[PDB]
């Protein structure tokens, strides 16, 4: 567990690099012996944020489905009428799921069918 | 700029006379003039085809042509049909000829001997004769292939490719006749009509009304001439699906005031009898109690602007022959309890 | 009549889900992942992959090859091609975190030991996993690969000047 | 100038009575049989045009005889007329049989014959009639729509089979896996007809939810043809389902690449990366389970070649094309590197993968340092809850090329008291499975050789026979190498540079062996931005010379 772990970032590129070389030129700095964050500062060569918002870390805004963002331009914009879900998808994500989905059925042009992820009714209106 | 004119007049004048079964003193000599002369043509087709004053000036001798012989009487014939058509001009001559059985020995084994020589000649810029002839039986043969091996009817004839495509053939064949006003598209819907398998063209009418437009003049046209002929109009409801019709009514709204009146007919020349729960027709060949129940369903499953048109047609026309409220008296209550 | 319920219509939400998503295409795998992701953020991290097991392994039946000749399968062959294949692939990164009880009777069936006309894939998949396992170097032949492959391997291996490096101890 | 009729006359009996048996394929079978008999006799009728071009018609009787019936057989036959160029040869065939000035009527009989069968394939209606005679009525020719006709023809279809793949246990049309089945053979004898591709991607991606394969693996395969040879140019996701569904296609694919390597373009590794990146194999690779199969595939080629340098070289580009195709499209829930490389710890993979770019040229010394620090607590301390041995460890390090290649002209540039963990290191390196007693001898070894080779380059650009007497084996291609590595990095090289070359050029496999190497070095200079160009040219020259001996 002391050892070096398999580790990578997401966010942003241009901030991503610097602290990509640094870790690249720092690595061989790794010391199995103390703590991990003790050779995870120095070798980063950082200090870090303790819960720098502990409430809004990330109301994540992923599709649910594919867990993307930015669906061909789409933001997944269909969210669930519950309270305990409120989770967002793709209107094209959420359409081939309760297209095949046996319980749906069709109106002229709107479909209701399950929230995958609670199973409540939820409406995509194309 | 007329020495195209001149040099495409004696081309078709030859072209339409290729398939001319009087041939005998043709030579190698006037096979390759032809050709060549095909060849210059599809060089102008890529040359300088594209949108310009000049196009606009061949579209209108090809239109002016093709209106001045009519396509009845003297010759239905095919021949080049426009700009586009213009680009294989020499392969449709190819092909006119080898029908063409008056085709003799030596211009024809010139003939083939200039198309086919091998691939001695095989590196050449331009796809020529021999890639052209070659994609194209294949694509033939790819055809009758998924026709036979895969092909399915479409119950939804719209969504089917065959009268998609005749649909989309007979558009393109109207916007042409727009763009030139020589004669009125009535006059050619008319001959049409008379000419051709009536049937087949009803159904195709009903899948062209309804391709979004891709420059809908033409669709407009189509109700203005079909609005004005009922006799079409008669044959036409008759022979269709129930949905086909509904949509086509929703699409133009024109037609649905017509439309019930159609069924409003036949739906009061029926007598109830009491042998048999039903109304039944008097003459054989009137629409059954079914049939237009099946017509009026669908358009009970259709928009409510064009929902509520027939849904009190319905009322007005029973009031008018007794409001009663109970079997073998109105044919439209029978409906209207039968529609829930 | 000429429709069926899911296979899977039967079972746990989650892992039902799971399958609904593994269905996808290629990317279902990592949506595998992020399903596992949304689920250990969710309410129930604890996700029983030993009742997940049982299911893929038990049995029901079907009625192929003639019209007159029933057979077995259990779950997890019967289910749809792309599904095996993206669980598979899932199977192999969450390998810590499996009972190698129910693994092993799964692994029985990813031998699809004398299966006529065999899916490849799940067999070099199979003897792939017990390899991860150390315990599927079965004392075989044991390519996932074909023979086939290998003999036309070895036949252009032949055509290129070997170095000296002992890799073998005979 | 031998046979003249036999190997031909023989075969021709074979199709004869094979087109007997298919007439027309109004079947799965006849189908089936003429989808992989089809190019053999294509070949055939190619040799046959030849027999026949060569000399005239209506005087010889070869086999003349049963010809007539034979071709048509073939005509009526329409997958013969969907298969490249077989109809076009076809159609040169019968060139060479018409008769100018037919004399006996049996060549008139022939000709008008031939004009008929001609028309039938080319002016004939092979299909439904109400739509023919709507538009003869119009007034239009088969040509000036059959495209756009054939192109809605597909495009229903291709729409229709994504319905069905979207509805996924619905109550509705689950349409006829017959049906899917004829197209699976329809499409393979015109798979190269441009009008047909998204129909093929909608077949290979429209996958549905049957247990069991349901497409003919003719298909997967002939498809597999026209990818690797890059007459269809698809998209990426299509190619790579097929990749997953089929198995032998992805095992004859990346045959297909050794194919290079060994063959046509030795050690030429611009087109290496040209092939890999024109394929989606890296994209592909992305995928764990393709990238497993590949990776045993490659194993399997080291442990028959014990070591080749073009392999290894080829394994190295694969890599990198692979790691930026993962870095490109995996953002959010990547696999964890285990994942594609389980048998090690992940630890030393982490290090593995920083690019020797990323680091001045200084601290790649401190890396390498820590690198083979960690290989030896790996192999040496070899524990259990680890790689199983030394070989697992090695094949990893092989795969990150520079971090492989640097350790000996970095020990060039600190041949002050070489450290001795690039010397275990490059020992690890020529050799596994050596042992401690074998590693230290070949380090004493290489190191009595440094002691030669610096006060060699502090002196003058000496013969190549002071090189060659510290020569006289278990350390040969190791100390060839090295002296490789010290001839282009010394500049006192470039004047002895041929004089080493000639003396150590005994066989053309360790030539070939070399310019590997040198291809090699010279590709890894032009990727990292880090040259002399002194070397540059020198290697070029003399890698353009020995391509040229070979
Ligand atoms: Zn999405
Ligand atoms: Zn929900």
């Amino acid at each position: 567990p002391t050892m070096l772990p398999e580790c990578f970032f997401l966010g942003a590129d241009h901030v991503v690099k610097p602290l990509g070389i640094k870790l690249s030129r720092n690595i061989h700095l790794w010391d199995p012996e103390n703590s991990v964050l003790q050779n995870l500062k120095d070798v980063l060569e950082i200090d870090f944020p303790a819960r720098a918002i502990l409430e809004k870390s990330d109301f994540t805004m992923d599709c649910g489905i594919c867990y993307a963002y930015q669906l061909d331009g789409t933001i997944p914009d269909q969210v669930c009428d519950n309270s305990q879900c409120g989770q967002p998808f793709h209107q094209i994500c959420l359409y081939e799921w309760l297209r095949g989905l046996l319980t749906s059925r069709q109106s002229f042009n709107i479909i209701f069918g399950e929230c995958p992820y609670c199973s409540k009714p939820i409406t995509l209106k194309m | 700029m007329e020495s195209l004119l001149q040099h495409l007049d004696r081309f078709s004048e030859l072209l339409a006379v290729s398939s001319t079964t009087y041939v005998s003193t043709w030579d190698p000599a006037t096979v390759r003039r032809a050709l060549q002369w095909a060849r210059y043509l599809r060089h102008i087709h890529r040359r300088f085809g594209r949108h310009g004053p000049i196009r606009t000036a061949l579209e209108r001798r090809l239109h002016n042509q093709w209106r001045q012989e009519g396509g009845f009487g003297r010759g239905p014939v095919p021949g080049l049909a426009n700009f586009q058509a213009l680009g294989h001009c020499d392969v449709l001559l190819s092909l006119r000829l080898l029908e063409n059985r008056a085709l003799g020995d030596a211009a024809r084994y010139h003939l083939v001997q200039q198309l086919f020589p091998g691939p001695g000649v095989r590196d050449a810029d331009e796809e020529t004769l021999q890639e052209s002839l070659a994609r194209l039986a294949r694509r033939r043969s790819a055809v009758h292939m998924l026709r036979f091996n895969g092909y399915r009817e479409n119950p939804n004839l719209q969504e089917d490719s065959l009268m998609k495509t005749q649909a989309e053939l007979l558009l393109e064949r109207l916007q042409e006749v727009g763009k030139a006003e020589a004669e009125r598209p009535a006059r050619f819907l008319s001959s049409l009509w008379e000419r051709l398998p009536q049937n087949n063209f009803l159904k195709v009418i009903a899948v062209a009304l309804l391709q979004p437009p891709l420059s809908g003049e033409g669709s407009q046209v189509l109700v203005h001439w079909l609005l004005g002929n009922s006799e079409v109009f008669a044959a036409f409801c008759r022979a269709l699906p129930a949905g086909l019709l509904t949509l086509v009514t929703s699409r133009h709204p024109a037609l649905s005031p017509v439309y019930l009146g159609l069924l409003t007919d036949w739906g009061q020349r029926l007598h109830y009898d009491l042998q048999k729960g039903i109304w039944v027709g008097t003459e054989s060949q009137d629409v059954p109690w079914e049939e237009l129940h099946n017509r009026f369903q669908s358009l009970c499953q259709a928009p409510p602007p064009l929902k509520d048109k027939v849904l009190t047609a319905l009322e007005t026309c029973k009031a008018q022959d007794g409001d009663f409220e109970v079997p073998g008296l109105s044919i439209w209550t029978d409906l209207l309890l039968a529609l829930r | 009549e000429g429709v069926e319920p899911a296979p899977w219509a039967q079972l746990e939400a989650p892992a039902r889900l799971l399958l609904q998503a593994l269905q996808a295409g290629p990317e279902g795998a990592r949506r595998g992942l992020g399903v596992l992701r949304a689920l250990g953020s969710r309410g129930w991290e604890p996700f029983d992959w030993g009742r997940l097991l049982e299911a893929l392994c038990r049995e029901e039946p079907v009625v192929q090859g003639p019209d007159g000749r029933l057979e077995l399968k259990p779950l997890l062959l019967r289910l749809p091609r792309i599904c095996q294949r993206n669980l598979m692939s899932l199977l192999m990164a969450v390998r810590p975190s499996l009972p190698e009880s129910g693994l092993l009777s799964v692994l029985q069936i990813a031998q699809q030991d004398l299966a006529p006309d065999p899916d490849a894939w799940l067999r070099a998949l199979g003897e792939l996993l017990r390899r991860d396992l150390g315990v599927g170097t079965s004392m075989e032949g044991a390519s996932p690969l074909s023979e086939r492959c290998q003999r036309q391997l070895q036949s252009l291996c032949r055509g290129l000047g070997l170095g000296g490096r002992r890799l073998k101890s005979p | 100038m031998a046979q003249d009729s036999v190997d031909l006359s023989c075969d021709y009996q074979f199709w004869m009575q094979k087109l007997s048996v298919w007439d027309q394929a109004s079947t799965l079978e006849t189908q089936q049989d003429t989808c992989l008999h089809v190019a053999q006799f294509q070949e055939f009728l190619r040799k046959m045009y030849e027999a026949l071009k060569e000399m005239d018609s209506n005087t010889v009787i070869e086999r003349f005889p049963t010809i007539g019936q034979l071709l048509a057989k073939a005509c009526w036959n329409p997958f013969i007329l969907a298969y490249d160029e077989s109809q076009k040869i076809l159609i040169w065939c019968l060139c060479c049989l018409i008769n100018k000035e037919p004399q006996n009527s049996g060549q008139s009989k022939l000709n008008s014959w031939i004009q008929g069968v001609l028309s039938h394939i080319l002016s004939a209606l092979r299909f439904d009639k109400e739509v023919a005679l709507f538009t003869q009525g119009l007034g239009y020719a088969p040509i000036d729509y059959y495209p756009g006709l054939l192109k809605n023809m597909v495009l229903s279809l291709a729409s229709e089979l994504r319905e069905n793949h979207l509805n996924g246990f619905n109550t509705q049309r689950r349409m006829a896996p017959e049906r899917v089945a004829s197209l699976s053979r329809v499409c393979v004898p015109l798979i190269t007809l441009t009008d047909v591709d998204p129909l093929v991607e909608a077949l290979l991606i429209c996958h549905g939810r049957e247990p069991q394969e349901i497409l003919q693996p003719e298909f997967f395969e002939a498809v597999n043809e026209a990818i690797l040879l890059k007459k269809i140019s698809l998209p990426m996701s299509a190619v790579v389902c097929l990749w997953l569904r089929h198995l032998p296609s992805l095992e004859k694919a990346m045959l297909h690449l050794f194919e290079k390597l060994i063959s046509s373009e030795r050690n030429c590794l611009r087109r290496i990366e040209c092939f890999i990146k024109d394929s989606s194999l890296p994209q592909a690779a992305c995928h764990p389970a393709i990238f497993r199969v590949v990776d045993e595939m490659f194993r399997c080629a080291l442990l028959e070649t014990d070591g080749a340098l073009e392999i290894i070289a080829t394994i190295q580009v694969f890599t990198q094309c692979f790691v930026e195709a993962l870095e490109k499209a995996s953002k959010q829930l990547r696999f964890a590197l285990k994942t594609y490389f389980p048998y090690t710890s992940p630890s030393l993979a982490m290090v593995l993968l920083q690019d020797p770019q990323d680091i001045p040229r200084g601290h790649w010394l401190q890396t390498l340092k820590h690198i083979s620090e960690l290989l030896r607590e790996a192999v040496e301390d070899q524990t259990h809850g680890s790689c199983g041995g030394p070989f697992e460890s090695w094949f990893l390090f092989i795969h990150f090329g520079g971090w492989a290649e640097m350790v000996a002209e970095q020990l060039l540039m600190s041949a002050a008291e070489p450290p001795t963990a690039l010397l275990w290191l490059l020992a690890f390196y020529y050799g596994p499975r050596d042992g401690r007693q074998q590693r230290a001898q070949t380090m004493v070894q290489v190191k009595a050789v440094l002691g030669h080779l610096l006060a060699m380059s502090r002196s003058s650009s000496l013969s190549a026979q002071d090189l060659q007497t510290v020569a006289g084996a278990p350390a040969q291609q190791l100390i060839r190498h090295l002296l490789l590595n010290f001839l282009l990095w010394a500049p006192g090289g470039h004047t002895i540079a041929w004089d080493v070359i000639t003396l150590m050029a005994h066989t053309a496999e360790i030539t070939h062996e070399i310019i590997g190497f040198l291809d090699q070095t010279l590709y890894r200079w032009n990727r990292l931005g880090i040259e002399s160009p002194r070397s540059e040219k020198l290697a070029r020259e003399l890698l353009k010379e020995l391509r040229t001996q070979v």
